[PDB]
RNA sequence: GCCUGGUGUCUUGGGU
């Protein structure tokens, strides 16, 4: 009767963005952003990747609250590089790793077929 | 309305090919008894 | 204090779902030597003070059908009575409690030991188990 | 009421094991064995074929009401 | 008019309510109702 | 830089070591086969006749759990998406089921097997209620007596886990690293004597214990990571394990899209 | 109702007056009321029916 | 073409 819709979790509603970015203006180089429609499952592997990076000094999430499909990820880099430049960095990387990752698991497959 | 407590199909969204009946026609936004779960939606007449 | 989480997916394959049942039963009374109340489908013109529902789920013999599902304050069993000295009926028909809703399951027609007729209509739902919903070992 | 369709827990299809299950009942193995030769390893589903419970035998006795 | 259904020997006749509640074939007195002519829909979930 | 290595292969079940990654990358590897790889499942179910001694509602749900061959389902829409009235072919397969008991005695027992495939994407191998030989009778659904029956025509659509657990492919997903907690992430809980009261790991001799003398590596990090990913028959291992990385991929682009898009 | 308008909340038997305390809504899904953990004290409140 | 009424008194079994 107050139970949600269970297709709410990934479907993006027309007037709401998958993405919002905000700056932090209390402390330099800052950014707020704000993920839609997801989970821990796309947060946490953004969040490891970064915090391997030289130049992000502070990286973090919280799933507010598990009843609603959405995170917030705070993200502070030096003075030098873009926050939101770097994002783009660490997700370019992983779908490196993967593709890579999906093809040495298709050879070693054929052999023990 | 001539449409009130006839059973309808609904044919695009989420509840596309669903059986439900016309609950309420005040303007534009129907009320359809969805008939799968228990309950009932707002719907816009095109769909 | 109390409280436990439950897995979702274990609900979703059927863990502690339950049938849920609920019967009305209802009969016509007698008034007077021909004065009985009547099963059927009232007519908004010769009835009086009809309920704020439905009635189009309602057949010819005044009875609801198994497989039509229902919602609250839904009529599912027409009756009338007769206003005392046209237009001269009074509804005193049963709706399904406000608060519930499921499918009509079997319809029960006989008569009782006074012969006039009498019904009974049993609704089942299923009740998936949710937050707030109560357990114990 | 009948074998359901997954285990609970974790998901695997035992709902197609129940007539093997008892067919090895007949032929005098444990419980114990006949689970293990049905390939249910983990815990989660032996409860589900161990401890079902088959009423639908006795739902089906009484005389159809059509 | 209405599709019944006889609780002892199952023969299906109709009836339009003034016909008295049995069974044509036995005698039964315990009478149902057929289902709807309507299609039923469930999610399966 | 990432390395697998297979240990054992079947259909339905592969075993298999990964390692150099992150442990956060084969979680999200272990939760995506779990959540977010499509398949596909029966979603409405259009009951015309049932006299049997089940519940119309109760033999429904027992339809939406049967697995579906799903293997060319990534060329299928979702409903949600299709731009056509109604269902058609290229967002829906239409299932129909019909059983009947004739004789008075003895069950007519109705298996998954007598699920038969009326309509669908032609020609994509997607649809059939899956079997694991050729004279299995698959998974029970009633039991019916004399003059009962039960006619039921089913709609099967693309789905997700996220939605509801009947269309998920894996069933457990086994999963450790560390056999011999070197990175001293768990702390044992003993009565006398920590390593004879716990047992040992299934993957004990493929990795060697702790030296008596040597000092804590306070610079290891997990490294290891040996999993099993069983199915149900709706996909085959193989292509859960490469789907899970391709979906996973998708999300991310999608991710990566949108910030070059809101300058 | 919306968000951050008062309501007077209240478990019976009000033997003593934090029995009654003004809370802020949040509205959300599911049928459950949803106290923050702290206050389930001076209700002598809990969560067993 | 707006308004729109469905009981009581008990008893018994339960919840915190
Ligand atoms: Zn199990
Ligand atoms: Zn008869
Ligand atoms: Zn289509």
């Amino acid at each position: 009767m107050n139970a949600p819709d269970r297709f709410e979790l990934f479907i993006l509603p027309d007037d709401v963005p998958k993405l919002k970015i905000t700056p932090d203006s209390r402390v330099p180089n800052c950014i707020i952003i704000k993920f839609e429609r997801e989970d821990h499952t796309l947060a946490n592997l953004l969040r490891e990747e970064l915090a391997l990076y030289p130049d992000v000094t502070f990286v973090a999430y919280k799933v507010e609250h598990p009843l609603f499909a959405n995170f917030v990820m705070r993200l502070q880099t030096e003075e030098g590089t873009r926050p939101k430049q770097a994002l783009e960095r660490a997700c370019a990387s992983i779908i490196n790793k993967l593709k890579t990752l999906d093809h040495k698991f298709n050879e070693e497959w054929n052999i023990k077929n | 309305d001539p449409t009130l407590n006839k059973t309808v199909k609904i044919r695009q969204g989420g509840y596309k090919g669903k059986i439900g009946i016309v609950k309420e026609a005040n303007g534009d936004r129907f009320r359809v008894e969805l008939h799968n779960p228990n309950k009932t939606i707002p719907i816009p007449c095109s769909f | 204090e109390d409280s436990m989480i439950m897995n979702q997916s274990s609900i979703d394959r059927g863990l502690f779902r339950s049938l849920f049942f609920r019967s009305y039963m209802d009969q016509e009374k007698r008034f007077g030597i021909s004065i009985v109340e009547e099963f059927e489908k009232p007519t908004r013109a010769t009835t009086l003070r009809l309920k704020h529902g439905t009635y189009e789920k309602l057949d010819e013999d005044g009875l609801i059908a198994p497989g039509v599902r229902v919602s609250g304050d839904d009529i599912i069993i027409g009756k009338t009575t007769p206003i005392p000295p046209y237009h001269t009926k009074r509804d005193a028909s049963t709706p399904l409690r406000s608060t519930e809703n499921g499918i009509v399951d079997q319809v029960l027609l006989t008569t009782n030991q006074e012969g006039l007729k009498f019904v009974k209509v049993r609704m089942r739902t299923t009740k998936v188990p949710q937050i707030g919903d109560k357990f114990a070992s | 009421m009948i074998i359901p369709v997954r285990c609970f827990s974790c998901g695997k299809v035992v709902g197609d094991k129940w007539d093997a299950y008892l067919r090895l009942l007949e032929e005098g193995k444990q419980e114990g064995d006949a689970l293990d030769e049905l390939k249910l390893k983990r815990y989660c589903c032996r409860r589900m074929v161990l401890t079902h419970v088959d009423l639908i035998e006795k739902f089906l006795r009484y005389n159809p009401l059509e | 008019g209405v599709k019944y259904t006889c609780g002892a020997c199952a023969h299906n006749f109709s009836l339009n309510k003034s016909d008295p509640v049995r069974c044509k074939e036995c005698g039964h007195r315990v009478i149902y109702k057929a289902r709807t002519k309507r299609m039923i829909q469930f999610d399966a979930r | 830089e990432p390395k697998v290595n297979i240990i054992n292969a079947q259909d339905d079940e592969v075993e298999l070591m990964l390692s150099d990654v992150n442990l956060s990358l084969a979680n999200s590897l272990r939760r995506t086969m779990l959540a977010e790889v499509p398949t596909l499942a029966i979603d409405l179910v259009e009951i015309k006749m049932n006299t049997s001694v089940l519940a119309d509602e109760f033999i429904s749900h027992r339809l939406g759990l049967i697995p579906l061959v799903s293997e060319d389902v990534e060329e299928m829409k979702y409903s949600r998406d299709c731009t056509c009235e109604d269902y058609c072919d290229e967002c829906s397969v239409v299932l129909e089921l019909s059983a009947r008991h004739e004789g008075e005695e003895g069950t007519t027992d109705v298996y998954s097997s007598s699920l038969i495939k009326v309509s669908g994407p032609g020609n994509l191998n997607v649809g059939e209620p899956v079997r694991r030989d050729d004279y299995d009778q698959g998974i029970l659904l009633c039991k019916l007596r004399n003059h009962q029956e039960l006619n039921i025509r089913c709609i099967a659509k693309k789905g997700i886990a996220k939605e509801h657990a009947k269309w998920s492919p894996c069933s457990a997903i086994a999963f450790e690293y560390d056999p011999h907690n070197k990175l001293k992430h768990t702390d044992f809980w003993f009565e006398v004597d920590a390593k004879k009261e716990w047992p040992d790991s299934k993957y004990a001799t493929w990795e060697e214990p702790p030296k008596p003398g040597e000092v804590f590596d306070y610079k290891a990090k997990p490294n290891r990571f040996y999993m099993t990913v069983e199915t149900t028959g709706s996909l085959k291992a193989n292509q859960v394990f490469s789907r899970g990385i391709k979906t996973l991929q998708e999300k991310l682009a999608n991710v990566l899209f949108e910030l070059e898009n809101s300058r | 109702l919306m968000d951050d308008d008062p309501v007077l909340f209240n478990r019976q038997p009000s033997l003593h007056k934090m029995s009654m305390m003004a809370h802020r809504v949040k509205v959300m899904p599911y049928s459950t009321f949803r106290l923050n953990l702290s206050v389930t004290s001076p209700y002598n409140a809990d969560f067993d029916g």
